[PDB]
């Protein structure tokens, strides 16, 4: 009833920036609760390639992809969004995990100098992608990096297809983003002064359906080198991945998705023993895998071209003891 | 003086190359290695640098400036792509004493083929 | 069944309607197996696809892209009399993915202008499937031109979820998506031709780029909006069949979700559940069932945002009813 | 198992054949775990891919694109001695998706011309998987050049449907699809070179466009048709494994269907059923089993009609037997 909804406990949660995740418990603690999160949108220029290429990013929480919010099924997410007066474009947020008002976009249009608060009940369990989508300029705001993903976990945590509980020791969220940067006649990326100045030239590139750069974390090499995730032999890790406007195909080089909710829905049984999954543009999935061998492993969109030539490849450093039973070089490379 | 060398994924001789791959220099000159594409570095090869020269190894993706002092030939490789043929020969001074030794040393077949080309067609 | 048994089964002629509507039919089969009879004349004509007036010489079964959705039950035989009028200028043929033998019926239905045939096949598997003309040597051209639709063979006992519960839909719409490839001149404007053959070489060039100039539903950008926007009310269960016989799409109802979605378009294959965006691979038709809970206007389109807003793959469903704050409520409307 | 336990297991050497045929193997494992031994020499040469004489510097494991399909059971250890002959000019390596540790074996198999190694890994998961060379810095180039194939680790007890029943196939074929990217000059003619490195820069430019000039099966347009057309007779069950290690495809047997299809290529994952067109994501190999019911010629290809008729992704199976009218019959053949 109305009194029951108004009596539920409200709890504010501080959000972190990808690929990390804020603090939350797998199994829900207590009954349903209105989770409150606040994110300010920041439109700025960020480099996304070793050649100094720059894309006027539209970012929720100042990070592409936005931060992953996590609540349980039944709990209501209440998010206060704020669009600073410094910005110059009206935005809005549509969460696939909500129902009614184009996913919240019809009741969150806020122009520079305006902020609102929208609350929706998370009625279905599973990762879902949220993204800004102002009527008439949807594709532009999403490609600019204005999209992330939220995970509504079952009140009892996650389990396999037979009911066994699957508890992960760590979870990372890798948002993939396909950009479309305009280049002049000589093939050099073009830069502009404001975000609207590159609207016509960008649309032309988007029509080609061919992204000049596909990456994770908002930049080629953002999750590789010193920023490579981490995991130790015997650790269970859930890797949520989202693509708000392009289909990808995740693959952990050297490992595999033990259980992977490809569709990103918990109710739908998770495939198992997966070498490369598939998440369709407009959707976020999740793979859970227990590391068994130490060393460096790359995780990226199989489209090899998209993972090595565009920039869709990150790397996880894992510590532990090697297991020859699983793999051993009988004869190392030699004459 | 300074000689600029680029590291590329693809160039005139094929995939994974140093351009130029034959570098003529004198003691005191510098060789500046510029990774135009990502994924490359430069490292001296064991026993393929002159007698009293120091070994060297740059980090991947960094611009590296090598100062050359000892006369003789130096074969350098890219650490990750050495097996795919990515090498360069630096010749310091005239008629480098150790050149024939380097041409005869054991190395990957693809390396040997590019080395032979650069000494013929790059000298 | 032997020929004598098939000849003694009841025949039922069915008048087909034009997408996205579907002809009258019962979810649960009424009576035993019956030879369903459907007749479609193919008409190669010129249709506009956008507001600018772009025109494409469409090859259309039943005069509509995408062809009409035929619906029979599993076990029933579909007998279709196809007719290629003398006014047309190219031989066609029909290959139904739901049939078995003769390239889906394309090897026994090649009819040149002024010829018609009748092919009957047993619907042995339950699920939506895509049919499409495919004349040897010019397949891709006929399909991209809009010569493809989809039929739904429903389980004799109706549709049920993955555990056996019965799922009955109040209404069902069939949205056929079609990726075209229209040639443009030097000024980047679409080019028009006099006859379908004059646009064959220029089209092939565009088709090779694997990049469609327009991807839409119902045969034109904005075909299912305005007075043509689908309709549904809070508490209504609607099954939306979608097919793509030449390109992979990823359906998504903005503001809603696919409660149960047979992504593969096969009833025997358990339907995923709680889906935000599904995936139907070129050469296949799927089906999503969802009960509306909030009133207002929702857009249903291929998530490829670019394909849904810049190409033309987005329709709109108007829904009447009462808003439900419990599900969603604007605590603070956009303000300073 | 400990090193001593692995050293006491029986070893069996297997002779590999060239696709689409597979080597001899039993569905049900004969005996307990065994170290299977297979050796493949890599040969970089030039293969023609179309009728126009187009040529691609192929890097091929076993001298064939796609490499040969190795088949062991779950639990058995696959030990592969790879050898890169001095005649070659580039260092390679092999990463098997069905292995765990060392980037799939690529970190412990980098061998330059004149070097060979031996890597042994335990096949701990049942299902078809794609293997492919991936030298640090030039991964995409080696894979597109045709340096990839697939291995099938079958459950010790053979394959079974989703309820546990055993599905046994009488014939199995492996069709490796490969998307190339051939550079063309200013007039549109494909360019040919003399060595593999001479075509690296021009190829990368085409690969960036994400638009393959040719997508085929077996390394050439029209490779699995004519003398190579697969074969099957009415009543025969056949498993068709398909892999794409650099591009998403959507298999479809024209005239037939995938009775049971492990789209994800994982046996533990229940196989969809009654599938008209499946979907295998780049970097993955699946498998479809189907019992032929009608005789004649059926085409099997990537539904992307353009990719299957204009690029070259279409093979053909000739099947012998008696036609079944019950399933399909031309009541009225094409006439006036
Ligand atoms: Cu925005
Ligand atoms: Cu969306
Ligand atoms: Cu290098
Ligand atoms: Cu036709
Ligand atoms: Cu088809
Ligand atoms: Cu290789
Ligand atoms: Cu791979
Ligand atoms: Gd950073
Ligand atoms: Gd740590
Ligand atoms: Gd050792
Ligand atoms: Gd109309
Ligand atoms: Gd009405
Ligand atoms: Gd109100
Ligand atoms: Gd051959
Ligand atoms: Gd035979
Ligand atoms: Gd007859």
């Amino acid at each position: 009833t109305a009194a029951e909804i108004a009596a539920l406990p409200r709890q504010k949660v501080e959000l972190v920036d990808p690929p990390f995740v804020h603090a939350h418990s797998q199994v829900a603690e207590g009954g349903p609760k209105v989770v409150e999160f606040t994110m300010v949108i920041e439109e700025k220029k960020i480099v996304i390639d070793d050649a100094g290429t720059e894309v006027h990013a539209m970012a929720f929480n100042g990070t592409v992809p936005g931060p992953l919010m996590v609540v349980h099924q039944d709990d209501y997410l209440e998010l206060t969004l704020i669009n600073p007066e410094t910005n110059t474009l009206m935005h809005n947020i549509d969460f696939h995990a909500a129902t009614g008002a184009l996913g919240g976009g019809g009741l969150t249009e806020i122009n520079p100098g305006e902020k609102t608060i929208l609350r929706f009940k998370a009625t279905k369990p599973g990762v879902f992608v949220y993204h800004c989508a102002p009527p008439g300029m949807v594709p532009w705001h999403v490609v600019s990096g204005m999209n992330g993903a939220i995970m509504v976990l079952p009140r009892e945590g996650l389990h396999d297809g037979k009911g066994k509980a699957l508890t992960y020791d760590k979870i990372y969220y890798v948002g993939e983003q396909d950009f479309y940067v305009p280049r002049d006649e000589n093939g050099k990326y073009k830069k502009y002064e404001a975000p609207g100045d590159a609207y016509e030239d960008t649309v032309k590139v988007m029509r080609t359906l061919t992204p000049t750069h596909v990456v994770f974390n908002g930049a080629v090499g953002a999750l590789t080198g010193d920023k490579a995730m981490t995991a130790a032999v015997g650790e269970k890790v859930l890797i949520v991945h989202s693509q708000a406007n392009r289909d990808t195909r995740p693959h952990l080089i050297g490992g595999h998705g033990d259980y992977v909710w490809a569709t990103g829905k918990f109710n739908t049984p998770p495939d198992v023993d997966q070498e490369t999954w598939f998440i369709p543009g407009g959707a976020a999935g999740a793979a859970f895998y227990t590391f068994q061998q130490p060393g460096i492993y790359a995780y990226v969109n199989h489209n090899l071209i998209e993972a090595f030539e565009l920039g869709a490849a990150a790397h996880f450093k894992v510590t532990g003891e090697w297991n020859d039973d699983l793999m051993t070089s009988v004869l190392a490379p030699s004459g | 003086e300074n000689i600029e060398v680029h590291m590329l994924n693809k160039g005139a001789e094929g995939a994974m190359v140093f351009e130029p791959a034959y570098i003529k220099a004198n003691p005191g000159d510098t060789v500046t290695f510029i990774p135009v594409d990502k994924g490359h570095n430069v490292e001296s090869i064991k026993d393929m640098i002159p007698e009293g020269a120091e070994k060297f190894k740059s980090k991947i993706n960094e611009n590296y400036v090598l100062t050359v002092t000892q006369p003789g030939a130096y074969l350098v490789k890219c650490t990750p792509h050495y097996a795919m043929g990515m090498i360069a020969l630096i010749a310091v001074g005239d008629s480098p004493a150790n050149l024939d030794q380097i041409v005869s040393a054991k190395k990957p077949k693809i390396v040997q083929e590019r080395l032979e080309k650069v000494i013929a067609s790059a000298k």
